[PDB]
């Protein structure tokens, strides 16, 4: 019924990068758990030679 | 029968368009509004 | 009130011209635009306010097309009273517009 | 940014530009007045390739529509979109030619084309980087057919990169519309081969196949049969106007369809055709856009390539699907019917996808088909040509006008040896 | 101090940076509008004094309607103005038009463009060139590229991954001719050099998915899914990282063969792999089996003769070792003589980032398989087989003639081919 009924379909004029990129959510954001941590900061080459 | 052959190759040609659009297509124009 | 531009699928019952219909949503293919029959007047008319009762032409905004009237060919209903309704502009070989075309919006 | 400046002739060229400029205007959202009412923004981007702009919201075309006797121009001022054409565009003579080459070609034509090279220099001009025009008259007539051969003959030379296309309109093979017809249709054709890019082919019985057959009409108009021609017409210039995942133009058609430059030929056809009564009755899906294009009815010229090859076939697609259900009938036909391709090329079937379909539309198809079926098109010219020439029939008319019998034979001489290039490779 | 610049050239260049820069905008902390709501992201953004990362990246058409969308919809403020090169007309399916006349008036503006970031970068690990042979610019103006890429950095590492044509299906005609003739410039001109073809992807998403009739983007999300993996030890930390310069030192043994394959191993349903284990084991298992593999061709006719692969998420080195020890036994697996070991591994700590709108599930193990083997004779074998089918007859060469360009290019391109063509079993022996 779903797929016999249809949408509203105001996007019968759609580019598929609208369609099948929009906006994600705020919230499915990856939360980084093994990342080598920058409060303090990396071993650089600081001396710029 | 050289002229007999082109003769009749036209005449067929000229008249299978007069049939399939007369008298084929008229009827089905009647058949529609007569079974409405 | 509506009727689109003509498309190869979208053709009026009897008569195969531009056809209108009846719908609910809203657009600008909905709006209609009333002008004056004779034809050396209707720039001098542009602006002046529509009397009730007269004889006055109806086009459509977007095909630029206007309502017509056959008196040709019938509908049989579930009434019995027979008419069909379209949309072309039709005009003679002095140019004028037809008496098919003319309309009035009585009060 | 890319611009496509536009070419009509005649009668044929008048009431098909009246119709060409309808379904294009209803495209982009076109109202006879100028203005835009449309709907989106998808409707407004590459809208220059064919309107130019002027004061306000106001988009007037790129359109040159060339006649020799206003007759055919006061209707088409006149109709419900004439007010949408600058009135400078008209071309317009006094005397008109009236189905005779020379008359057009070098009395009235060539002293008509000093005004034409000059709408043309103020108009290709104004766009930035114009792809190339189009054409689209009849070889049947004296205005097109002769002045309309001698702006391509005169018009390759000031830009001879710029494209050039024709939708032609070639003689009906079967129930003609004049006598004198194949005398202007055969000397154009080889005053066409050298100076044209990519050739279409449009006959009348071809669309009258289809409408009687298809769309199951009684009452079918010109105005019903310039649609079937403005279908194409602007089915073939949509990936400039709108976007996709695979894009095409005019230039990557005739990439892939001009082998040699003796050989740009087809023949076009036109997937979703059904009747208003067997209307709703068909599921709109992909494989019933593909079995109707092979079919031998659709196309829209007169000739059926059963007997021939299917040099190269190519296809343009609309609607928000043509991805891997495409890919896998593409695929199917290039094995069923598989004595209808020759041999010497890889793959034939080459593909485009807009993604945004035609107004009222879920999904479309279009088809230009490089084909060894346009050598038994110009046989009928050649074996009527003959059956008229051998007598000196009507000849009275072209001695007298400039020509000579040479110029005649000659037309004989190269179009009797391209029938013999393509029919090797059958 | 880790970046990758990367490179697309293209159609297929700006449909696949829209999918591969939607997964770090996501994989990182990152908003589309550039800001965020721990230093990843320096291998692909940069800073300003206002928090806004903008990507390293380069993306050319000469078509504007396909990147005049990008700068159009949602990831709009994300990327510079000037990061995405347009030109004005399309090269349409051709070589010299690519090449020669319309491609030099953008080899111009993208190498200021180039030197550019490069100079941002101190230390910069080196360039990603993705794009297809299919096209203009793809394959006539990518060549180009690369033709003036040596000669402003000489050793420096530039990978490719191309969108070789499909066997069976493909979308043109002219379509060999351009991917003959980029291979006589991408030889001496390439460091690695990976291959995909999309109907070897279209059977996979439909199989190994339930996810049929699907559009190119459901082909572009697991491209960027291998992008994902080769970059993986750079930006999160690992128990044994691999890096840009460890691929061609372990899959390439001759400079003449950098082609390698690559194959992503847990392509199972958000669904279909919900309800079933995923063991280390049975993640190998799918990158050997000759039905999963981004390429169509099959191994068995072939050697392999270097490998690698790349671990994510919940690893432990036992298991690793253990499958491992089991597809060194079996026969349906043969490698050369040559190479006695034949492995590379890498283990990152970082599960691979769902994607919201893909097709794809939260899993915890994954495999990014490059084998190179001699099963891509018979892909060279059908680019010619196809290209002196057309050759014979001249079916399209005045197009190629008369831009900028001269005859004799084709008649030394498949005398290259020739000499590539027995190459491979010289080494294959
Ligand atoms: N897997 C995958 N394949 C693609 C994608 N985009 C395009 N392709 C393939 O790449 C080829 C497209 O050629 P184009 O990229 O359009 O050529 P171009 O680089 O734009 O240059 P032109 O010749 O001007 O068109 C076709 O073979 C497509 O099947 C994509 O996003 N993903
Ligand atoms: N398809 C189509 N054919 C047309 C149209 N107008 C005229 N023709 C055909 O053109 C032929 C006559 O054209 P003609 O008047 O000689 O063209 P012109 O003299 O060059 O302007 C006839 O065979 C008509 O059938 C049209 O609008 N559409
Ligand atoms: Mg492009």
């Amino acid at each position: 019924k779903q797929k016999w009924l249809p949408p509203p379909e105001a996007t019968l004029r759609e580019s598929i990068y609208t369609s099948s990129y929009p906006r994600p959510p705020a919230g499915a954001m990856s939360r980084r758990e093994h990342a080598i941590p920058v409060p303090p900061p990396r071993l650089q080459p600081v001396p710029h030679f | 029968q050289k002229l007999v052959d082109i003769n009749y190759c036209k005449k067929l040609h000229v008249e299978a368009l007069q049939r399939l659009q007369n008298q084929t297509r008229d009827q089905m124009v009647q058949n529609e509004n007569d079974d409405r | 009130l509506s009727s689109d531009h003509r498309t190869l699928l979208k053709s009026s019952k009897r008569s195969w011209l531009q056809e209108v219909f009846l719908t609910h949503e809203d657009s600008y293919l909905n709006c209609w635009q009333a002008a004056f029959p004779h034809p050396q007047l209707r720039l001098e008319y542009e602006g002046s306010p529509v009397p009730a009762n007269t004889k006055i032409l109806i086009t459509h905004c977007h095909t630029n097309r206007g309502l017509v009237a056959h008196r040709h060919l019938f509908l049989r209903t579930y009434f019995g009273q027979e008419a069909e309704v379209a949309a072309h502009t039709y005009l003679d070989s002095h140019r004028v517009e037809k008496p098919k075309n003319h309309w009035m919006l009585v009060t | 940014m890319r611009e496509i400046v536009h070419l009509q002739a005649g009668q044929c060229g008048n009431q098909i530009g009246a119709k060409f400029w309808e379904v294009i205007s209803d495209e982009h959202g076109i109202d006879p007045t100028g203005t835009y009412h449309g709907d989106s923004d998808l409707q407004l981007e590459r809208i220059n390739v064919y309107y130019n702009e002027a004061t306000g919201g106001k988009y007037v075309p790129r359109a040159v529509l060339v006649d020799l006797e206003p007759g055919t121009m006061d209707s088409v001022r006149s109709g419900p979109f004439g007010q949408i054409f600058r009135p400078d565009n008209f071309v317009f003579g006094q005397s008109g030619a009236g189905n005779n080459w020379a008359k057009g070609h070098y009395t009235e034509g060539a002293e008509l084309v000093d005004s034409v090279l000059d709408v043309v220099r103020k108009e290709a001009e104004s766009c930035d980087c114009l792809q190339g025009f189009q054409l689209t008259h009849s070889l049947g007539g004296g205005t097109g057919s002769g002045m309309g051969t001698l702006l391509i003959s005169k018009i390759r030379e000031e830009y001879p990169d710029r494209i050039m296309n024709t939708f032609s309109v070639v003689p009906s093979p079967k129930v003609s519309d004049t006598v004198v017809e194949p005398y202007n249709a055969t000397l154009s054709v080889h005053q066409l081969v050298e100076n044209t890019d990519e050739t279409y082919c449009i006959d009348n019985e071809a669309l009258y196949d289809i409408c009687f057959r298809t769309l199951k009409l009684t009452t079918p108009t010109y105005g019903d049969l310039n649609h079937l021609v403005s279908a194409t017409m602007s089915g073939v210039t949509t990936c400039l106007r709108f976007p996709g995942q695979l894009n095409a133009d005019l230039r990557k058609l005739a990439v892939n369809m001009v082998p040699f430059p003796r050989l740009h030929f087809f023949m076009p056809g036109f997937a979703p055709l059904t009747s208003r009564g067997s209307q709703q009755y068909r599921a709109l899906t992909v494989p019933e856009l593909t079995q109707q294009m092979f079919d031998a009815k659709n196309m829209m010229a007169a000739c059926d390539p059963r007997h021939g090859r299917y040099l190269t076939v190519a296809a343009v697609f609309r609607g928000r699907m043509s991805m891997k259900e495409v890919d896998e009938q593409m695929l199917n036909v290039q094995n069923k019917n598989s004595s209808y391709f020759v041999e010497w090329i890889p793959n034939n079937v080459k593909t485009a996808v807009c993604d945004i379909p035609p107004r009222g539309l879920k999904m479309s198809a279009t088809f230009i088909g490089n084909s060894t079926a346009i050598q038994e098109l110009f046989k009928r010219i050649s074996e009527q040509f003959t059956a008229m020439f051998r007598r000196k029939a009507f000849l009275h008319w072209y001695t007298g006008e400039g020509m000579d019998e040479m110029e005649f034979t000659e037309a004989e001489s190269n179009m009797n040896d391209l029938v013999s290039e393509y029919q090797q490779y059958q | 101090m880790r970046e990758c610049i990367s490179v697309h050239v293209g159609q297929a260049g700006v449909q696949i940076g829209n999918a591969c820069w939607e997964l770090y905008c996501l994989e990182h902390g990152i908003q589309p509008d550039g800001q965020m709501p721990d230093d990843s992201f320096n291998t692909f953004f940069s800073e300003t004094g206002a928090g806004k990362h903008v990507p390293r990246a380069v993306f050319v058409d000469l078509e504007p309607t396909v990147i005049d969308e990008v700068r159009t919809g949602t990831y709009r403020q994300l990327f510079h103005p000037e990061q995405l090169i347009t030109g004005k007309e399309d090269a349409a399916n051709n070589y010299a038009r690519g090449h020669y006349t319309i491609g030099k008036e953008l080899i111009d503006l993208v190498l200021d463009r180039i030197r550019k970031l490069a100079d941002q970068c101190t230390g910069l690990q080196g360039f990603l060139i993705f794009h297809s042979f299919g096209g203009g610019t793809g394959s006539g103006f990518t060549s180009l590229l690369m033709e003036r890429l040596s000669v402003d950095y000489g050793k420096k590492s530039k990978l490719e991954f191309s969108i070789y044509p499909a066997p069976q299906v493909s979308t043109a005609v002219v379509e060999p001719y351009n991917s003959i003739l980029t291979t006589h410039t991408t030889l001496e001109h390439s460091d690695c050099a990976f291959m995909v073809d999309n109907e070897a992807i279209y059977d996979i998403c439909r199989r190994n998915l339930d996810i049929e009739r699907p559009t190119y983007t459901n082909l572009n999300r697991l491209i960027g899914q291998i992008v994902s993996s080769i970059t993986a030890s750079l930006r999160f930390d690992g128990a044994l990282n691999v890096d840009l310069t460890e691929f061609q030192t372990n899959l390439v043994p001759y400079p003449r063969i950098h082609f390698p394959l690559a194959t992503y191993a847990p392509v199972i349903s958000a669904e279909k792999a919900y309800h079933e284990q995923l063991s280390v084991a049975e993640i190998t298992n799918a990158c050997f089996e000759p039905a999963n593999q981004m390429v169509k061709c099959d191994p068995r006719h072939g050697k392999y003769m270097a490998c690698c692969l790349l671990y994510r998420g919940d690893v432990v080195p036992k298991d690793v070792n253990a499958a491992i020890a089991t597809i060194k036994t079996k026969r349906t697996i043969q490698f050369v003589d040559w190479c006695p070991t034949g492995f590379k591994v890498g283990i990152n700590y970082q599960p691979p980032t769902v994607v919201p709108g893909g097709d794809l599930a939260k899993v915890q193990r994954a495999v990014c398989m490059l084998s190179n083997t001699t099963a891509i004779a018979e892909a060279w074998a059908r680019l010619d087989h196809k290209f002196d089918l057309m050759y014979a007859k001249r079916a399209f060469v005045h197009w190629y003639v008369g831009e900028g360009m001269e005859e004799g290019e084709f008649s030394e391109a498949r005398e290259d081919m020739a000499a590539l063509e027995k190459d491979y079993e010289e080494v294959g022996m």
